[PDB]
């Protein structure tokens, strides 16, 4: 929420991400983080 | 009173108790993994 910082984060829902991310990548059950 | 089967079982895998695990194999339904019922 803007009210705090401008910083987020971003995930993808269904990618085997360490293949096709398209820094500080973390795979999850839920995609990638 | 013997609540064993209902009691979760800790050497079992899964922390599901004996009466949990028989209902779950029961019903034919398990996605296990979600990185994609047909
Ligand atoms: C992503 O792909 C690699 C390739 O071998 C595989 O080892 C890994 O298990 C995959 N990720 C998931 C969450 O299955």
């Amino acid at each position: 929420g803007t009210n705090t910082s401008n910083q987020v984060a971003v995930l993808y829902q269904g990618v085997n991400c360490t293949e096709v991310p398209v820094s500080n990548v973390f795979q999850t059950r839920a995609g990638c983080l | 009173f013997n609540f064993s089967q209902i009691l979760p079982d800790p050497s079992k895998p899964s922390k599901r108790s004996f009466i949990e695990d028989l209902l779950f194999n029961k019903v034919t339904l398990a996605d296990a993994g979600f990185i994609k019922d047909l």
